[PDB]
DNA sequence: AGGGACAAAGGGCTTTCCATTTATTTA
DNA sequence: TAAGCAAAGGGTTGACGAAAGCCCTTTGTCCCT
């Protein structure tokens, strides 16, 4: 683990629970909340072009830090502070508001700005619960075109895109 | 050699036979036609089963389709075309080298003699089955070009010679031998008497509707073009130990005895075709039936 | 005393279906909402609280993959990557026919707000979409339950939208009970440190992600409480039902 | 050096034939136009494969769509409306330096014939596929913008020369050489015997009951438009061995006989581009079989 | 008084890194 | 009311790539003779 993510921090090295890229491809904005990270939450990875190296069984660095919460054993803290330290030198908070929709709301007397930007946890938990569990009704989405590691590196390894439900209501006869 | 038949070859039809369609008449009037038409009555029956006796005490009741001749009428009519289409070697699917083996395999079949156990059907009157028995004289009368032949009953089974079937049979000889086609518009004439139920084809129901559904076609009772089919080609008496005359099968299939006649002992289509195009030659009985199944038809394809 | 104006039968054409990188299909609760205070700014007639069924829905595309337009090559930086088609990121659209309920408060006659919601129909978008046909509307006056169950008969007929409410989280509670899924409420992250790519350039900006909830699709003639079927703004930047969850 | 098609290369249909109807009228009436219909039989023959000769004694059943002339005509009519449209060689999908290099390559071709041969697949009625065997005569008639003209005998294989046919070539080749469009309202008259049996074109069933379903508009027989449009362009006399006047596709491929009679030999039509870009000379012959497969259309891949 | 250097800022082109389930399936 | 409801042959291909790196050019900024 300790020379991939040496090899991570030497590259672009970018963690993430929230981000914009979903909605497209130019977005480069990128913040890890901390209050929302629960034992089972699933957080996407991302460097410059999907690049890293693999744990000579074609394993790369996110179904590692994916398979059972094997990110908290280092978030909590049993396995020292030697690569704690070193997980929390690389989720940085990196800002950018360039093509994404930017609404507003109705606050106490006023209106408030906001940037809507996706979650990580939700298309990783679409991906392994609506499949597994028989629910049968739901749209399959590729992002995003003929190269879709483009993005993140979530986007680079399952190719059969995410999940989203079906908002048709039945219709008038 | 081993040309294996293509994947897909298939060999349509050189026999179109149309619906053949009854009719009423009288034996002195004969060309008053009254269009017998499928009645539909219910039926009381009794439970005959060779399982599970104790219900035998308890009736029930179904509802058929019958087809009866009309009382002022004792003679039913049945009218059909049959279209002798040549060209009777090339395939419609497939067709590509191993049929053209097969046409410089059967250059010398016996077609005069397929011709005429092909047309005996009709002399006779095969297609009636049911309908030939009750029959005081079946008298059958074809036009073909201007050439009206009437026939009497000839024996089904054994095929006599004479000069009447061999005019038509040297037609369709000729048809089939080379290009074109001819048609033979057929009527059936016999004395069932005053009445007597007739027999025409039977479609199929639902899971429960009727019991027995007669073939109507626009309420006329009528025979399946198919089973005229059946009884055009009547004529294989080339199996081991040829008793009597069956449809020309690839298996020599009778799928109303249950017997296949002609499979699993070299003598089914698809040992002596593939002999025939391998090089072996044939006898001058199984290269007529092997053309024969061409005018038949089917898929022959593994 | 509360006035209600109906739009019947709204042809909307284009409107983005993807709600959500998750939710795709009907825009949330936000936009509908968002309506009304885009009603209240550009037009100036308050409103309070919006409801809203579907006569007809449909996203467009085939059964398993709805999908997007090819793109337009409309960014800087592509002078000789323009002869090939797109980049493509996916935003399906969807096309349906809807019936929206406003409630707002006018206190004039009701000659002018027909017209004044009219001519805001003409020139608004319907989340991204073109209004192709929609009827007259006319103004509804209920004072109980009673004479809110005319409304109730009137909107015959729709399929409107109750909310749920979440079990323990989403996509649990969409397997084990089949329901649906939108997003009613955002919450803040983080505040932008500069302005100058903001649309405002005075407002404070933060990001945000989207919180979900479960609704119900019922037949508007079958619902007890309207109050169950109206949505308006909440707390912290969310939205809530005047009768609650049903 | 060279210029390729472009990774997107499609070429819209320059002809478009409506999908035929299938109607019974009399011979000498051709006014009271009664439709055929698509009506389901079963038939219950025989279990015949090439392999599997354990069972055939066990029979089959199963419901096919069947379509007659009724048993009071003897006419089949063929209706259909074919549109051959102009603007051939303008690429609806794709178009640079491949779609204009190719107009100033493909300038000089034969259209007249190409008009010529697909004209006469129309009236020596080669767009019924089954339906010329068991006719006596047929009578083609084609409508084009208020004139009329019938067909009686015109032998198929070899396109022959006549007068009737080649000023409605020089209609069609003036339509495909510049823009527009010409429509062709042709109706076919079959004499096919009284009551015989039609063939519309079959529809593909994924796992359905009906093992032989045919085109269905409204309850009624139909040919599918694609078949006819198959049919007027079988036209490709120019390949190894030019025999048949096959359907004109890029490889010359016919999938019944399952052997491509342009393929791997240099001489299909992809082929015959490339080099038509690069500027080598094309034959007389073969330029008007890429002009073909203009109108016929098709993908022109990477 | 103005071309020439000093260097930032856009801009075209050039790799690149991928490997999971390919869904099944409709009310 | 009872007994039996076929086989092969194929099921398309083409576009749909953001960010780091590497050179090339241009124009803010400054210079004396």
């Amino acid at each position: 683990i300790k020379e991939m993510i040496e090899d991570f921090i030497s590259k672009g090295g970018l963690i993430f629970t929230h981000s914009g890229r979903y909605t497209n491809t130019n977005n480069s904005c990128f913040i890890f909340n901390k209050n929302d990270i629960g034992v089972d939450t699933k957080v996407d990875m991302y460097t410059p072009k999907s690049a890293g190296i693999k744990n000579e069984e074609g394993e790369n660095l996110w179904q590692v830090l994916n398979k059972a919460n094997m990110f908290y054993r280092i978030y909590s803290g049993e396995l020292g502070e030697e690569l704690q330290y070193l997980l929390k030198s690389c989720c940085t908070a990196k800002e950018d508001v360039t093509t994404l929709p930017q609404i507003y709301f109705k606050n106490g007397e006023g209106y408030d700005i906001l940037v809507p930007i996706g979650n990580a946890h939700n298309l990783i938990s679409g991906t392994e619960y609506l499949w597994e569990h028989k629910y049968y009704n739901t749209f399959t989405q590729k992002l995003g075109g003929s190269n879709p590691q483009n993005c993140t590196h979530a986007c680079n390894k399952m190719r059969g895109g995410f999940k989203q439900f079906n908002c048709t209501p039945p219709q008038v006869e | 050699t081993k040309l294996k038949a293509p994947a897909v070859l298939a060999y349509s039809r050189k026999i179109n036979p149309t619906n053949a369609l009854m009719f009423a008449v009288n034996w002195s009037d004969r060309d008053n036609t009254t269009a017998v038409m499928v009645g539909t009555k219910t039926v009381a029956g009794t439970q005959s089963v060779r399982g599970n006796p104790n219900d035998a005490d308890k009736g029930n009741i179904q509802t058929v389709n019958f087809a009866n001749l009309p009382h002022n009428k004792n003679t039913l009519l049945v009218k059909y075309n049959v279209k002798f289409v040549g060209d009777v070697f090339k395939a419609e699917l497939g067709g590509g080298e191993y049929s053209n083996t097969l046409q410089t395999a059967l250059e010398n079949t016996d077609f005069g003699t397929l011709a005429y156990r092909y047309v005996y059907n009709i002399a006779a009157g095969r297609t009636l089955w049911r309908n030939r028995v009750g029959a005081e004289s079946i008298e059958t009368v074809i036009t073909v070009n201007d050439q009206t032949f009437t026939f009497s009953d000839l024996l089904v089974n054994e095929f006599d010679e004479d000069v009447d079937v061999a005019e038509i049979a040297d037609m369709v000889a000729g048809v089939l031998s080379g290009e074109g086609f001819v048609t033979l518009k057929v009527e059936h004439y016999m004395l069932l008497g005053e009445g007597s139920e007739v027999f025409p084809s039977q479609e199929f129901v639902e899971n429960s509707k009727l019991s027995k559904q007669l073939f109507d076609l626009n309420g006329q009772a009528a025979m399946h073009d198919q089973k005229i089919g059946n009884a055009i080609r009547t004529i294989d008496t080339w199996y081991e130990d040829a008793t009597t005359p069956i449809a020309v099968e690839p298996y020599g299939s009778v799928v109303r005895n249950g017997v296949a006649y002609r499979a699993g002992n070299k003598t089914d289509l698809f040992t002596l075709m593939d002999g025939a195009v391998n090089g072996k030659s044939l006898t001058e009985e199984d290269q007529m039936f092997v053309t024969a199944n061409l005018i038949r038809g089917g898929v022959f394809g593994g | 005393m509360r006035k209600f104006i109906i739009v019947k039968n709204v042809k909307v054409d284009g409107i983005n279906a993807k709600s959500s990188d998750i939710t795709v299909g009907m825009p949330p609760a936000t936009t509908f909402c968002g309506l009304g205070e885009t009603m209240s700014i550009k037009t100036g007639i308050v409103v309070k609280a919006v409801s809203y069924g579907s006569v007809k829905f449909e996203v467009r595309g085939s059964r398993f993959n709805t999908s997007v337009t090819k793109f337009a090559w409309q960014d800087r930086g592509n002078g000789g990557k323009a002869n090939n088609n797109s980049p493509i990121q996916p935003k399906p659209l969807a096309d349906g026919v809807f019936t929206l309920c406003f409630e707002v408060e006018w206190e004039d006659c009701a000659e002018v707000l027909v017209d004044k919601v009219t001519n805001f129909i003409n020139t608004a978008r319907i989340a991204g979409g073109t209004i192709a046909s929609f009827n007259k509307p006319f103004v509804k006056v209920a004072k109980d339950a009673e004479e809110l169950a005319s409304v109730k008969n009137a909107m015959m007929p729709c399929y409107v939208v109750v909310d749920c409410g979440v079990e323990v989280n989403i996509f649990e509670d969409a397997v084990n009970r089949k329901l649906q899924p939108m997003v009613n409420g955002y919450k803040k992250l983080e505040k932008i440190v500069d302005n100058k790519h903001m649309r405002d350039k005075f407002t404070p900006a933060y990001l945000a992600t989207p919180t979900y909830t479960m609704i119900g699709y019922k037949m508007v003639s079958n619902v007890d409480n309207f109050d169950q079927a109206l949505w308006q703004y909440g707390e912290n930047t969310k939205v809530k039902t005047i009768g609650g969850i049903y």
